[PDB]
């Protein structure tokens, strides 16, 4: 039918926009959304075009989604949201932009952690610092009850925590 | 050495292999996923494709990739698992569940084409009817736990030891004790760590979209131990 070929067709395009902007083809990317592609389109286990672009660092294709229509908060089946993975990547101006355009910056994965928590544990010291100027919580604690300044020192990080002790 | 280190230096997809019998009842799990071993995470799917586990789904939680652990800049010498991948490594495992049957393991860990593969094989013997394990009474959740890692000197490979502790569902722990022994695969010399530890985070979820049995796993990984 006309229905189903439609459907098909449509999938087979939200697979080629996710195959490109897991790639970094911005070129591939812009001409797939041109085209209908769906720009909230997800794998089976809840990944979007933005999770990926936000995790590889792609800055570009993160601005061009997020211009389109693209959920900032959107959660796959392990709870990461694409702030969360950029901040654990380590990108610092993909984490600007998601803060400007509004990320939630408190929110919590399946263990607990926020964006500022996995700052801490991966050890990013500006990242710390632009989340705690938008507003992050310094005490919030995690299912196990830890805390953003104990990842920090217990995982040798030194200026971080030193940062953390200081904002209290 | 250093061409392990090489091989994790991004988001590396992980294929999980798993078969056994327990009391006579046969299982099978394959689970697929992906490992960052910059940061130690883990992020995996498991489905039993066999009908209704057997057992609970936390229990095989420790035998369902000990190479995707973060270690610090200051301990990269201490890195067995890394040093020995290209060809993989071959872990032993003793499961003695408190007044209950155990499991032996015998795991061999690969690195296939661009993926990494772990292939389990499970034998449990001496379970009860009624009990926690075999009657299915432990809660959907996991702790976090300590594991000491540390050198054999002749086998080319490492000792592990520690206690897993569940939870009942009448506000009880069960209490699990692994015994572990990892060795090489591969013809060729790997790094040999001095006593140390490995912290664990674990929080397991649930997939609403999925009619079968499946288990979502969120696992965090880390070294520590040692002062430099």
């Amino acid at each position: 039918m006309h229905a189903l070929i439609s459907n098909k067709r449509k999938e087979e395009l939200d697979k080629k926009l996710l195959e490109a902007a897991r790639a970094g083809y911005d070129d591939q990317v812009a001409a797939l959304l041109a085209k209908g592609a769906d720009v909230n389109a997800a794998d089976d286990v809840g990944v979007t075009p933005l999770h990926l672009a936000a995790q590889r660092g792609h800055l570009e294709i993160v601005e061009v989604l997020l211009k389109r229509g693209a959920d900032i908060n959107a959660a796959d089946l392990w709870g990461q949201t694409p702030l969360h993975l950029a901040a654990t990547a380590g990108h610092l101006e993909i984490v600007e932009l998601l803060l400007r355009w509004g990320a939630d910056v408190n929110a919590r994965d399946n263990i607990g952690h926020t964006p500022l928590h996995l700052a801490a544990w991966a050890g990013h010291l500006e990242i710390v610092e632009v989340l705690l100027k938008y507003g992050a919580d310094v005490n919030a604690q995690d299912k196990f009850g830890k805390t953003p300044f104990d990842l920090a020192i217990d995982n040798g990080n030194e200026d971080i925590a030193e940062v953390l002790q200081k904002a209290a | 050495m250093s061409k392990g280190e090489e091989l994790f230096t991004g988001v590396v997809p992980i294929l999980v292999e798993l078969d056994g019998d327990v009391n006579g009842h046969k299982f099978s799990v394959r689970g697929e996923g992906e490992g960052d071993a910059t940061n130690g995470k883990l992020t995996l799917k498991f489905i039993c494709t066999t009908g209704k586990l057997p057992v609970p789904w936390p229990t095989l939680v420790t035998t369902l990739v000990q190479c995707f652990s973060r270690y610090p800049d200051h301990m990269k010498r201490h890195d067995f698992f890394k040093s020995a991948m290209p060809e993989g490594y071959v872990q032993e495992r003793t499961i003695s569940f408190k007044d209950d049957g155990t499991y032996k393991t015998r795991a061999e860990v690969k690195f296939e084409g661009d993926t990494l593969v772990n292939r389990i094989e499970l034998k449990g013997i001496d379970f009860k009817e009624d009990g926690n394990i075999l009657g299915h009474k432990l809660e959907y959740n996991f702790n976090s736990h300590n594991v000491y890692i540390t050198a054999d000197k002749q086998k080319n490979g490492i000792k592990a030891n520690f206690k897993i502790r569940h939870n009942v569902e009448d506000g009880s722990v069960q209490l699990a004790d692994h015994y572990q022994q990892n060795t090489p695969i591969g013809d060729g010399p790997v790094l040999l760590p001095d006593n140390h530890y490995l912290s664990t985070q674990s929080a397991l979820s649930k997939d609403p979209n999925e009619k079968r049995d499946h288990m979502v796993l969120l696992e965090f990984v880390t070294a520590a131990g040692i002062t430099h």
